[PDB]
RNA sequence: CAAAGUCUUUGGGUUCCGGGGGGAGUAUGGUUGCAAAGCUGAAACUUAAAGGAAUUGACGGAAGGGCACCACCAGGAGUGGAGCCUGCGGCUUAAUUUGACUCAACACGGGAAACCUCACCCGGCCCGGACACGGACAGGAUUGACAGAUUGAUAGCUCUUUCUCGAUUCCGUGGGUGGUGGUGCAUGGCCGUUCUUAGUUGGUGGAGCGAUUUGUCUGGUUAAUUCCGAUAACGAACGAGACUCUGGCAUGCUAACUAGUUACGCGACCGGUCGGCGUAACUUCUUAGAGGGACAAGUGGCGUUCAGCCACCCGAGAUUGAGCAAUAACAGGUCUGUGAUGCCCUUAGAUGUCCGGGGCUGCACGCGCGCUACACUGACUGGCUCAGCGUGUCCUACGCCGGCAGGCGCGGGUAACCCGUUGAACCCCAUUCGUGAUGGGGAUCGGGGAUUGCAAUUAUUCCCCAUGAACGAGGAAUUCCCAGUAAGUGCGGGUCAUAAGCUUGCGUUGAUUAAGUCCCUGCCCUUUGUACACCGCGUCGCUACUACCGA
RNA sequence: AAAUCCUUUAACGAGGAUCCAUUGGAGGGCAAGUCUGGUGCCAGCAGCCGCGGUAAUUCCAGCUCCAAUAGCGUAUAUUAAA
């Protein structure tokens, strides 16, 4: 059972907010997972990148504990990734994928060659730099398939890219780095201004300054 | 490994061994029958077994015959 | 017993090494410093843990070994063997609190007495506190049989370990009677005044210090305590050890004595209280050298790699976490 | 780092220069140099790494901090020295089983074992080898056995003797049970220690690429991440604390013939005394239930007026004593407590088991726990008197008989009833000896006597005579301890057929000294620093094989 | 050219002990075993990391499985990975 505490989580409880993209328009941040969890639901899958053991340096000594590493994706939008610490791998995964809902990120999605059909591309080719990490994603003609390293395959895979040709740069064995730089690439589609988004952009009003007289009531 | 009691001390200054890898060597005998008390680098599992190496040098015999019959032609069996 | 003649001199002269320098010493170093066989030392190390040779210590990095008591003592002995002095056990055995008493026997078959001193900060300082005894115990030894003093004769000293010649007799505080105590008892007061002669006095010259031999000679042992002449309170230490004997021989024996020695003389015997131009042959030697110590530091990183410990413990862990994923 | 920026959104011009570490900036050539040298400058070969930044702090031979009578100081009592009781080694022995070895082994294994226990040693017995299949076997497979020999044994165990026993087997193949057999360094559980010392761990938020950090802290204060309070932190969970038992106090409450008191009547003897006898008043004594009570509350000092400390009045009490006890660990103990256990050994002339016998207890010795002592504040001898925790079908009273160990007979107690008013010992009041190896102290032994139990010879214990020793307050060193506390002194349980010099509890007599410090043996905090470098093991001897130089 | 081979065709030619598929591997990189026996820092394996010193997931075997498949290993030159 779900109870809310912010604001915008009593809105999304109701009906007040219809998709993710209102909250993503006014840059929001979402601080609770059922949102993600409710909007999105089932669409959401989940690939474990790594569970790497550490041993953590204590005053009793030396004791296991589990690092995980796991991109959430709703294929043909959205992507997140979580990276937990814990005792349990159980404990830890299920830590990664609650950060990784908290971390869900749009993706800009553009086409190759003349538009035709769905976007199944990156828009322009960016890139994503995450300390000595280096990635560079690249517009790929329609059906190429993502050509990349297996990680940033996994995470464009599950961004619901169809076809992009990767490129990276230094210390990429270093996972989390890798990892973290190829969200910050894609994130970062959003980002980038094209000649698409020239248009001056008329202001709606806000979940808050919209339904303030609801938000009364509780 | 002994029967009378003089056959161990005989064989005193023989080292032992075990087939599990200890490296041991005869103390005291006991008995009037061949028992023998043995020291042992480690202690002894029961399903163990002592063993100690004898040697002699061993000459072959002189049998030296330059004749030798000739065979009939090989066949299998 | 000592079965094992070869590995086990070097790996345990090791630790010695470190032990001088630091307190428990890894098993890293230990390969660099018995650099005659590379790899194999670490089961010897497992055969050492199996009797009191070493002791393991792994408290929160540190990681590495320690000499024990019993196994400081078995590399004393195993000296000694190579000096041809000790072969054999003798069973007969005094064990004491500062020190322990073991009869042992020579190629001869010549039964003699062995010191083992048994100090007992952590065990390192321990293990050479008695070092600083044995060599401070042999040098009066050594002093006084050569100044005709009744003292067993100074054999060998091995770091804790002293051979002594072997007089069997009694402790003079369980003895009952005495055939002669008279003659006894001026043989003993002519030891105090030999000792001030040579500008010595004993401290503690008790019943608990001497042994008769036959009850016919006084033996005298256990020589750490002694004290210059040139002390201000010289003849307290000298009186007080006067009226220890002349009252325990009234005690035990009722003898009175008939003479009162009270002679000051320092010092009329030996003052014990301080107790193109090179040539090729050259050129070879020293180039010699030169390439040994390059050979024998690159030896020391590659025994240092030996971590075998660390890489068992991450291993472990590891398919622990994926059969559980 | 305002350049080290305007770099995968990569191109303002341009010079020099690096491509894992070494070898090596070495050889060789050239060239410059009077020289020392400089510039230029390899390879063969060797090696999984050389290293740069950052981050926690295992260890400091850091420095500081604080902590503890298992540390000291101020002290009291000892040990260690004698004699003995028992444990360890050591050594003889058929065997004198075994584990345990600094605190964290050594009156420990409820380890005070006559047999049993019992693993050890000697001689013998039994089968307690379930089961499946084959062999045999009913014209009996097999079982039990007087006599006599042998045999310790009325051990048919073997032999003669020839009787019973009716498939209940027996021989083998496998191969199951069983071992106080091995491994505690293959395991569980329990326990010991680190540590009786005090923390451990999330969640969410913040910081960082990340390891990580913040929370968990300047300061004061506390046993303390405790508290006040400061604040990029805010909140938690777990344990300590909050508690469980016990003790202290109640003339208040619930109650009593299986504890009573008071009182009356009766009795006895000089108004008394009686634990001598029965009714009524009731709970003060006694039991035991609830509910109180003390919380640093009151007042005053000192303390960043803050947590607290100090002093005292009221108070019974202004510290009662324990139990339970964290995160992690030691390759701590323990197959010898388990019908808890894994392998391995031994399984029928057994390492299974019973039987008889010994041993575990042996003795020149060292090391330890402990009792009795070394006397005059003492012992002996009378008289006097006072508890509590308890246990009881083996405790025991009461009559008699034997000095005494103990016997005889009758009773009570399955229990606040009987022992038992539990008439305990030091202690108190008189007699004795008097500085001495003494009447202190009783070892070591000779005789008898009585119990326990199938058996007391290796005295099981207990009594009564003898014998009557070392022992004169104990060095070096060390042990324990702060108020009904050390120490004296008995008692009761456990152990036990017979038994406590051990132990676990109980009281009774009852203190001197300190209410502090970091010196000591160690332990605990805090603060700070941190991921075995260099300079000081060789000599000769004959043979072959490798690679250089060479007449 | 004459043949062969292929193609085309009469007859015979298939039940798993056959008309039987191999080479490498099975800790990580890297797809696939904490299986069983043997060995006991030995023999050996291992490109690299490493495995072996008595429970070896890494050696030699057995069984089991995985990758390629009439091919598959190994050494070397070289290109991408650079």
């Amino acid at each position: 059972e779900w109870m809310p505490v912010t604001k915008l989580g009593r809105l999304v409880k109701d009906m007040k907010i219809k998709s993710l993209e209102e909250i993503y328009l006014f840059s929001l941040p979402i601080k609770e997972s059922e949102i993600i969890d409710f909007f999105l639901g089932a669409s959401l899958k989940d690939e474990v990148l790594k569970i790497m053991p550490v041993q953590k340096q204590t005053r009793a000594g030396q004791r296991t504990r589990f690092k995980a590493f796991v991109a959430i994706g709703d294929y043909n939008g959205h992507v997140g990734l979580g990276v937990k610490c814990s005792k349990e791998v159980a404990t830890a995964i299920r830590g990664a994928i609650i950060l990784a809902k908290l971390s869900i990120v749009p993706v800009r999605r553009g086409y190759w060659g003349n538009k035709i059909g769905k976007p199944h591309t990156v828009p322009c080719k960016v890139t994503g730099r995450c300390g000595s990490v280096l990635v560079r994603l690249i517009p790929a003609p329609r059906g190429t398939g993502i050509v990349s390293a297996p990680v940033p395959k996994k995470l464009l895979m599950m961004a619901g890219i169809d076809d992009c040709y990767t490129s990276a740069r230094g210390c990429t064995a270093t996972l989390g780095n890798f990892a973290k730089a190829t969200f910050d690439a894609i994130s970062k589609t959003y980002s980038y201004l094209t000649p698409d988004l020239w248009k001056e952009t008329v202001f709606t009003k806000s979940p808050y300054q919209e339904f303030t007289d609801h938000l009364v009531k509780t | 490994m002994f029967f009378n009691r003089e056959d161990v001390l005989w064989f005193k200054p023989v080292e032992l061994r075990t087939k599990w890898g200890r490296r041991g060597h005869i103390k005291e005998p006991l008995g009037t029958h061949g028992h023998m008390k043995c020291s042992f680098d480690g202690k002894l599992k029961s399903q163990d077994t002592v063993l100690m190496n004898l040697y002699k040098r061993v000459f072959p015999k002189w049998t030296y015959d330059p004749y030798v019959p000739e065979p009939v032609p090989w066949l299998k069996s | 017993l000592r079965y094992m003649s070869r590995d086990d001199f070097r790996v345990l002269t090791a630790v010695e090494m470190g032990m001088k320098n630091h307190e428990i010493v890894p098993g890293s170093l230990i390969a660099s410093i018995a650099s005659l066989k590379h790899g194999g030392c670490n089961k010897v190390l497992r055969e050492l843990v199996k009797h009191k040779l070493i002791a393991w210590e792994r408290t929160k990095t540190v990681q590495g070994y320690r000499l024990t008591n019993a196994g400081y003592d078995y590399l004393a002995l195993k000296t000694l063997s190579s000096r041809q002095v000790v072969e054999s056990v003798g069973n007969q055995m005094g064990v004491g609190k500062e020190s322990d008493i073991y009869i042992v026997a020579n190629e001869e078959g010549q039964q003699f007495a062995l010191k083992l001193h048994r100090l007992g900060r952590h065990n390192v300082s321990w293990l050479y506190l008695s070092r600083l005894s044995a060599m401070k115990e042999f040098a009066y030894m050594k002093a006084l049989y050569e100044r005709k003093f009744p003292v067993p004769k100074p054999i060998d000293y091995n770091r804790h370990a002293v051979v002594m010649e072997l007089i069997n007799g009694y402790p003079l505080c369980q003895i009952h009677h005495v055939e002669d105590p008279a003659s006894v008892y001026d043989e003993a007061m002519e030891l105090i005044v030999k000792l001030a002669n040579h500008g010595l006095i004993h401290g503690d010259f008790n019943e608990f210090n001497l042994i008769l031999d036959e009850s016919d000679h006084i033996t005298m042992i256990d020589f750490p305590q002694m004290v210059s002449t040139s002390h201000p309170n010289a003849e307290w230490y000298f009186d007080r050890d006067v009226k220890c004997i002349k009252d325990f021989f009234m005690k035990r024996f009722s003898y009175e004595s008939e003479l009162f020695p009270t002679f000051k003389d320092i010092r009329r015997e030996d003052t014990l209280d301080v107790e193109s131009t090179i040539p090729p042959e050259l050129v070879k030697q020293k180039v010699k050298r030169q390439l040994t110590k390059q050979q024998k530091s690159a030896v020391r990183r590659r025994l240092q790699k030996g971590a075998n410990i660390f890489t068992k413990q991450r291993r472990e862990n590891m398919q622990n976490i994926k059969s559980s994923l």
